[PDB]
């Protein structure tokens, strides 16, 4: 749970000086891209439910023993879960790009949903090509512009392909 | 049914997340009753409409 | 798994005491019912592979359009016949094992408890699953107490989708 | 929460001998005609959906002031939790005509519910024109004798009328 | 209710503290936004009548088989046509009321929170209200900032319905 | 072939005289005309193959008999199918062409001139082409003066043919 502010301040507290300067205009540029990365996150988030349906409708029809009788996913009521557990994870992302910061979702889902999934029998393969899958979309769903003004989202597809990244990792 | 009531069991109420850590045995049966009567759906329909 | 002897056993469990006449009752009266109940599933079980396409005939002939619209949650092409057919077969095998268990529990652990944001997700109507179920409760041709109870599970089950 | 059996148990322990014969051979064709009544419950049970949904569809075409804005089954919300309030009424009819007694009705219901609508601003009488409703659907649904043997369900239509005119009063 | 400033008297009052920056930092961002979102209010109230016709011609455009099939559930009739085009008006309303309250509470408290099981109950699909809402965040012609804002609260609403 | 320029050039010979501003009137009007109906039967050339088979699902749904009878006039067989889609697609198709030509004429020449006796020597009934022209006017989803003028059209075919 930190912000990119709290994370300055916590670590020039652990520094136990005040901020320096640099650090200070690397936040103004922060400040001054915080919306940029905010419009990812406006059109990141209205479409998500598209998002995992699309993520969901990829996967099982790439991997087909999840939907085959004895698969992981193959009960109605598994398979709610199934998209209860992407969905989860889509909002965390969607979070830890609102706050600029990965520790929230470090701190919501990775440390324990790897255990989980081994410990339900999960397959964490499936899952994790499945955020893998979702995370491209997300990134193909944000990058395009219709009546919007052109602006530079490198760093911030950077970002966002990094939370997505920490999270199929950790999943695993 | 206990901390909401019958009329409130809707689907837009239902906090997924903390029935999963139940299900896993991530907190107790009292921290979801205490997870219930914390929740955003409580607050607002039984909170904020009483003294 | 709302079965009669479990819940009998989790009444007894919970009121923390040994079991008395009453679930001996409940027995008999189980006993009684799987007489009749374990062919009545073994009948279905004959009938099972024409009564799901049949089914999925009726739903075709009541929804035209599903088979006319391109759309991955319409069976107008090939692999929407064949998931589709497959979802009726999952519903009959249901209905089967719930006749075997004696109770609503298998089709409530494996069907219900999630349909409903299955059907919200995929934009599938559950009164195609409707039309369907009332196919089968018409045209599985069983007689007498095995047919009233059938047509009680699959009536619950119609009850649960709307 | 009394069954016909300790109904007489409890009146026969009040007067504290043993149970007479005429309360035993009335007992005897109540074990007669209690699958009887079954039947009607059975085949009242399982049309459930479709009776709250005909009696609401026909109570909001009857007080279009309910589904008007400002009206008290006007919201979503409200409306979803008038169909929980019918769907409960009916339900606990079927409990009440199940025992064969009405004291699973009141216990469950009665007492509270009058005061409970007075306090909410619900209006009584709609709820009780759609209790009344019902319960003339629910009779019209048993009373039809399709795929099944010929016998009398005299007694049984007037067992479960009474309970659902107990449910319409105390509603009020 | 969630709207900004209720939200932040709530956290401030769960917190048992007083107002602090926050909250007024909270409170320049609703004021800028409610300085362009009033007035696109004000447009879609002016546009509002013939958006709802259009919304409900496409409905029927997409789904032909409402407008064909017998029952009271589909739009066959003409008071199947009244009361759709009151809920299509009913939709537009709770859209102008969370532009105005600058938050999704309006439609969270009159529509989504009893949206399921009503369409469970009433046999009505939601992909037709999906469809009408696309058709509005279409066609309601307004641009910018209020433009984006707007097809969020819809796109919210299509979330919300599937 | 009735369209108004060929008709106008037919009346300024049968009165043996040049051409007047009563044909340029006409003129300014037929371009306003088609100003719209291109761009319409474009749009119609779109949506035309569901269109088909929307209406052929919608009279075999009005007239079910013609499914299930055994002859070769109705459409029990396949090819009765394939045959019968053939000539909604006709119908369709002549309705685009006078949506481009601006009057009347082709399907007065393709359709109507003989349309009477061809029922009456096949054992077709109309009425089944009137129903599908009637579910094509309501399924067509155009909208504005276009969609009034191409309602005009198949209202000129169901009159033509009963
Ligand atoms: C529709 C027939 C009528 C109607 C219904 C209505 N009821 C409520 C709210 C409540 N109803 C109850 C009733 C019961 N609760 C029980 O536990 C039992 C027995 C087991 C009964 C009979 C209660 C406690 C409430 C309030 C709490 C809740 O979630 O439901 C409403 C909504 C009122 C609101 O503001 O939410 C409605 C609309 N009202 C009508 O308009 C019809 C006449
Ligand atoms: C009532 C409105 C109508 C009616 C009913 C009726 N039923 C019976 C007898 C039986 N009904 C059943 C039904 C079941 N037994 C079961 O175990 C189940 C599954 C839960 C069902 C559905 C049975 C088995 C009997 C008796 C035993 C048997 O049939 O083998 C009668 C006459 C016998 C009796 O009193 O029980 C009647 C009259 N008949 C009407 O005409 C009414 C319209
Ligand atoms: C807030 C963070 C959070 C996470 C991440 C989380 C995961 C989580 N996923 C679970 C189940 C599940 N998760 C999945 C998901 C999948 N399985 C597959 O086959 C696919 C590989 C994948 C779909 C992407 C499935 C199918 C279950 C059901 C297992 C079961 O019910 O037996 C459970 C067991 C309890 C239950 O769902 O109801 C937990 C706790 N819970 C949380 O609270
Ligand atoms: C919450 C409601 C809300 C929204 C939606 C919002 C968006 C928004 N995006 C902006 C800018 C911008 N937005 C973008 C976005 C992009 N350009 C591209 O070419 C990329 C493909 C894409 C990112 C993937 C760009 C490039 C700018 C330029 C101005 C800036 O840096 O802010 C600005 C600057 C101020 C203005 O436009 O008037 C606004 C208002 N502001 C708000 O208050
Ligand atoms: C054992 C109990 C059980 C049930 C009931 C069940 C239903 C079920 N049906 C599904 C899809 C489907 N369901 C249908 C069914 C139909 N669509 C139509 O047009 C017809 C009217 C109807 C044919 C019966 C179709 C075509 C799909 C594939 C559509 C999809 O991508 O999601 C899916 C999503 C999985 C997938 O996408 O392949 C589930 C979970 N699964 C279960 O495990
Ligand atoms: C303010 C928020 C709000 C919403 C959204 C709302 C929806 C709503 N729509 C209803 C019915 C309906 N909803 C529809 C709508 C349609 N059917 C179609 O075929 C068309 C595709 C679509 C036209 C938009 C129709 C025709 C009915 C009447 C059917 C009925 O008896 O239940 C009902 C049941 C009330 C009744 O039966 O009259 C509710 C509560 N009510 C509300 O208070
Ligand atoms: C371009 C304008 C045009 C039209 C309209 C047209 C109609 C036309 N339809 C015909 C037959 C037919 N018409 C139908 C149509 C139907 N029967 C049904 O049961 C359905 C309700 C309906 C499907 C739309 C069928 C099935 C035949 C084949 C029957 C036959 O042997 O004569 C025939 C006789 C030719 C033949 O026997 O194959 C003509 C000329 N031809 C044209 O050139």
């Amino acid at each position: 749970m930190f912000d990119a502010f709290t994370k300055v301040v916590s670590q020039a507290d652990t520094r136990g000086e005040m901020l320096s300067t640099a650090q200070i205009d690397a936040l103004s540029q922060m400040v001054a891209e915080s919306n940029k990365r905010l419009d990812s996150v406006n059109r990141i988030t209205s479409n998500a439910s598209t998002i995992v349906s699309n993520a969901a409708r990829s996967l099982f029809a790439e991997q087909p023993q999840l939907i085959a009788p004895g698969g992981n996913a193959y009960t109605s009521r598994r398979m709610a879960a199934c998209l209860r557990d992407m969905e989860i994870i889509l909002r965390y992302v969607t979070y830890a790009v609102f706050a600029g910061d990965a520790s929230v979702l470090e701190d919501r889902c990775l440390n324990g949903l790897r255990e989980t999934y081994l410990a339900l029998g999960t397959p964490g393969s499936s899952v994790a090509v499945g955020v893998g899958k979702m995370k491209e979309a997300a990134l193909a769903i944000v990058n395009d512009p219709a009546g919007i003004t052109p602006g530079d989202c490198s760093a911030l597809a950077s970002e966002i392909a990094g939370y997505f990244d920490r999270a199929a990792a950790a999943v695993s | 049914r206990q901390i909401f009531s019958e009329h409130q069991m809707l689907k837009s109420n239902r906090q997924t997340f903390l029935e999963s850590q139940l299900k896993f045995g991530q907190i107790t049966v009292r921290d979801f009753i205490g997870g219930l009567a914390t929740s955003a759906p409580f607050l607002e329909r039984n909170y904020q409409t009483n003294s | 798994m709302k079965t009669p002897l479990t819940e009998a056993v989790s009444i007894a469990d919970s009121q923390g005491r040994f079991l008395s006449s009453t679930e001996i009752q409940v027995a008999f009266g189980r006993f009684r019912q799987a007489k009749a109940g374990l062919e009545a599933a073994k009948a279905l079980t004959s009938k099972a592979d024409s009564l799901i396409s049949g089914a999925a005939q009726a739903v075709y002939n009541k929804f035209p359009y599903t088979t006319q619209m391109q759309g991955p949650n319409y069976a107008a092409d090939q692999r929407g016949k064949d998931k589709c057919a497959r979802d009726i077969g999952y519903y009959l095998r249901m209905v089967t094992y719930c006749l075997i268990a004696g109770g609503t529990g298998p089709m409530d652990e494996y069907l219900i408890a999630g349909i409903d944001e299955i059907n919200r997700t995929f934009e599938l109507s559950p009164s195609w699953y409707i039309e369907a179920l009332k196919y089968i409760k018409a045209n599985h041709g069983l007689s007498g107490d095995a047919a009233v109870e059938a047509n009680s599970y699959l009536d619950y089950a119609i009850n649960a989708l709307s």
